[PDB]
């Protein structure tokens, strides 16, 4: 079947460059154009440009024209996009989509197959580990994953034993450039004191694994 | 650039309803308009291309119509797999433009939130910062109102909120408002409270606590 | 007896005291609630169905080109795809006879678009649409294109000599790596618009190669461009046009037919007008706009003879030639003409 595989997540500083790959398999790679579409977190879609995987021709949008270089590697069936001259507003999830038409002039530019998505976070902050603070008390308790960079963190209670009623809120970007995150969970007030409640925060970019007991 | 205008922005409908979203083009685009569905966290899926043509795989309940300027994505009898965000794309001019996107949400009865307040931990006060958390758990609709009162003083510009997507079971939201203060400011006032105003509440609920108590 | 002489305007007038199908050379017109036939300037108007979406034909091939005979207005589109011109051996469909394409020389207007993607190799122009004057664009092809000409590797010039208005739609002229003369066209005059990203012309024959071979516009064409070589293939003329062909001048002071100018176009003048040498001969094409009458003058009009028995509102009108060839009235109490104004000059 058709499947598009992209590179892993990237974290860049304002002014650097990011080169996201798009490994294609399941179809004639040179038969369909490769579109690139990015989506800012919690925003709409934005088309950046396409590339002809047969001729190498490109067609960048005016907004990105001058700092985006779309290339191809037909020997391994892989498309690349290198967006240099990075800014804070360039933080988005970059997808690679394939035109559904072999004859491009009669195509409708419909994106029938997409990649898995590559998150590219561009900020002036440096990689910082999270600080776990307990939110002590039907009872309600939780944790506070404050001041970390970059996304993401994985919060699980009791090493995955407690999953019912757990609410890990989306991370909000503070004015300091770091993410704040709260993970609350409702438990019976009777068990509050007879069962140990521990939240486990894992921040892979900084190799930080912190447990935290939450006592009343 | 041919800007797409989708309407409505949000939509609350239940399983089995016939919903209708509209995509308006700034200029005539003939019949070069596509429709997409985007699950939360997933890549968009092609539903209808060329205004009316149904993409292979998409069920027959998805149907498109219109030409020129006014286009319409109509799906009959909503299904649980069809609760997502829908975008329209124009392919007439050289830069494909998407719409703002309609977000269909599960209809539900009005549910009141369970308000919880959390004082800052002592491990956090050792660092020199104080964060007070006000929790709104399991409620409907998404619209709410949270105001902080530090010794009966209205606060603004120092609190941020975060909402969860509809739950997979009861289809209720959850909201948390965090008030970030320095330890110098937090050690000044005794009483902290958040005042919650919601449709599910007969009167605004206020949860309070005192520093050290 | 539809015509009756008038003493006040010195010419014939419609007589107030004056179903079947019209002949094939006359069209049925309505003159203020009175059905009557009117001769056609050549071929009579005839509406014909088109090609493409909305019609049962996808392309113009051998099985439908004979229905486009005597057609002056297509109520649709015209698609010339590859399978319609070179046939389709997988269905045993012969190729289109190129000489059948001359049936479009009667086409003067197209409602929708014109999609030309294949053309006989021995035809270096679309001169079969020489009488095409207007492309409507009510229905468009692909991305709003009202005129699309792609990959016709043996088209030297376009040939749309009379095409002077494209009401709407984009224009695509590409992949014709031997097409010239199209570089200097003033599309703003044809499109009735500003050509804001409405022109898609590329990958043809470069301007450097067309100019170096001297295959540019005729010096008689203006800055509006030309659809090919010659004084006829111009869009607009630098000075005057006689019969659609750009000329250096009309025949104001000398020529086989004396002419007058009207919007930079030469029109022959009334035959009842004396050709003047060195001076102007006529203001317009009427018999009353001329300088000197060729024979006689009846009021304002130059006539060949004075009204000698023409019916009027009161009876037969009789006029006699004056000393200076002015048709003046005969005496009232006189029948069967006269020689002069007096009473005894009668009969
Ligand atoms: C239109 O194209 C033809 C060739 O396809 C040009 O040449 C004429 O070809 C016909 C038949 O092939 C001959 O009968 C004519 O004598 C040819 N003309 C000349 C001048 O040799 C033709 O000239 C083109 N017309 C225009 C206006 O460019
Ligand atoms: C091409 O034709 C256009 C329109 O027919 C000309 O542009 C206009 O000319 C009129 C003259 O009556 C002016 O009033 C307008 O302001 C002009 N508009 C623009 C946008 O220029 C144009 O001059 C012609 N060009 C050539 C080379 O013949
Ligand atoms: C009315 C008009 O435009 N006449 C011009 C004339 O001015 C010019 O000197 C001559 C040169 O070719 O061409 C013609
Ligand atoms: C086309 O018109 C000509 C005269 O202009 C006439 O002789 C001929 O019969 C007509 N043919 C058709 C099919 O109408
Ligand atoms: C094209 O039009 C002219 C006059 O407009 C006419 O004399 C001529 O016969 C027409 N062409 C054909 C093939 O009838
Ligand atoms: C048509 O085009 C081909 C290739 O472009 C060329 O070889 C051939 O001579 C052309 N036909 C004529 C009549 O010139």
């Amino acid at each position: 079947q058709v499947q598009l595989v992209q590179s892993g997540a990237e974290v860049k500083k304002p002014g650097a460059s990011v080169k996201v790959s798009c490994k294609a398999s399941g179809y004639t790679f040179t038969g369909y154009y490769m579109h690139w579409v990015r989506q800012a977190p919690g925003q709409g879609l934005e088309w950046m440009g396409w590339i002809n995987p047969n001729s190498g021709g490109t067609n960048y949008a005016q907004k990105f024209q001058g700092r985006v270089t779309m290339t191809r590697d037909t020997s391994i069936s892989t498309a690349y996009m290198e967006l240099s001259r990075l800014r804070s507003d360039d933080t988005a999830v970059y997808y690679c989509a394939r035109d559904h038409g072999s004859r491009h002039f009669w195509s409708y530019w419909g994106f029938d197959y997409w990649g898995q998505g590559t998150l590219v976070t561009v900020s002036s902050a440096s990689t910082k580990g999270p600080s776990v603070f307990p939110l002590a008390p039907t009872a309600a308790l939780g944790c506070l994953v404050k001041d970390y960079f970059p996304e993401p963190v994985t919060v699980s209670w009791n090493s995955g034993a407690l999953t019912s009623g757990v609410h890990t809120f989306p991370a909000v970007l503070q004015s300091s450039g770091l993410y704040s995150l709260s993970s609350v969970v409702t438990v019976p007030s009777s068990s509050l004191g007879t069962q140990t409640y521990i939240c486990n925060v894992n921040h892979k970019p900084s190799n930080t694994k912190v447990d935290k007991r939450v006592e009343p | 650039d041919i800007q797409m205008t989708q309407s409505p922005s949000s939509l609350s409908a239940s399983v089995g309803d016939r919903v209708t979203i509209t995509c308006r083009a700034s200029q005539s685009i003939s019949s070069y308009l596509n429709w997409y569905q985007q699950k939360p966290g997933k890549a968009p899926k092609l539903l209808i291309y060329a205004a009316s043509s149904l993409q292979s795989g998409v069920p027959s309940r998805f149907s498109g119509s219109g030409s020129g300027t006014d286009f319409t994505l109509t799906i009959s009898s909503l299904q649980p797999e069809d609760f997502a965000t829908y975008y329209c794309q124009q392919s007439y001019s050289t830069p494909p433009t998407f719409g703002q996107g309609t977000k269909v949400e599960i209809k539900r009865t009005v549910a009141a939130p369970s308000v919880f307040i959390f004082p800052p931990s002592d491990e956090q006060l050792k660092s020199g910062t104080a964060s007070v958390v006000c929790l709104l758990n399991n409620f409907y609709p998404r619209e709410a109102k949270v105001q902080w009162k530090v010794d009966n003083a209205l606060q603004s510009g120092n609190s941020q909120e975060s909402v969860t997507e509809q739950d997979s079971k009861d289809s209720t939201y959850s909201l948390s408002s965090t008030l970030t203060l320095s330890k110098a400011d937090y050690e000044k006032h005794k009483v902290y409270a958040c005042e919650v105003t919601h449709q599910g509440l007969s009167s605004p609920v206020t949860k309070s606590f005192n520093r050290g108590e | 007896q539809p015509l009756v002489y008038n003493k006040l305007t010195f010419q014939l007038e419609p007589n107030p005291h004056t179903v079947r199908a019209c002949p094939p050379d006359k069209m049925e017109v309505d003159k203020n609630g009175l059905k009557m036939c009117e001769p056609c300037g050549g071929l009579c108007p005839k509406a014909c169905e088109g090609t493409g979406s909305g019609s049962r034909f996808q392309t113009v091939d051998s099985s439908n080109i004979d229905g486009f005979v005597n057609c002056t207005k297509i109520l649709g589109n015209l698609d010339f795809l590859i399978t319609g011109l070179n046939g389709d051996p997988w269905h045993k469909i012969p190729a289109l006879d190129p000489e059948k394409l001359n049936v479009f020389r009667t086409v003067r207007e197209i409602t929708g678009y014109l999609n030309i993607q294949s053309w006989p190799p021995h035809m270096h122009n679309f001169s079969v649409f020489s009488n095409l004057t207007t492309i409507g664009g009510r229905s468009l092809y692909n991305r709003g294109f009202s005129l699309l000409i792609m990959k016709n590797l043996n088209v030297t010039s376009l040939g749309f000599r009379s095409l002077k208005e494209i009401s709407a739609g984009r224009i695509y002229i590409s992949a014709n790596r031997q097409l010239c003369y199209h570089h200097s066209l003033n599309w703003t005059k044809v499109l009735r618009g500003p050509t804001e990203e409405r022109l898609d012309i590329k990958h043809n024959r470069p301007r450097r190669d067309c100019v170096a071979e001297g295959k540019v516009c005729d010096p008689l064409c203006s800055s509006g461009g030309c659809w090919g070589p010659g004084p006829g293939q111009c869009l607009s003329c630098r000075n005057y046009s006689r019969g659609g062909v750009c000329v250096t001048h009309c025949n104001f002071l000398n020529g086989e037919p004396r002419e007058f100018a009207h919007e930079a176009e030469c029109f022959s003048c009334h035959p009842e007008c004396q050709p003047m040498e060195g001076t102007a001969t006529c203001n317009g094409s009427g018999s009353d706009t001329c300088a000197q009458c060729a024979h006689f003058r009846d009021g304002p009009h130059c006539v060949s003879s004075c009204p000698h028995g023409v019916l009027g509102a009161k009876g037969p009108i009789y006029k006699y030639p004056d000393v200076q060839n002015e048709c003046r009235p005969c005496h009232e109490n006189c029948t069967q003409g006269c020689k002069g104004p007096e009473l005894q000059d009668c009969l």
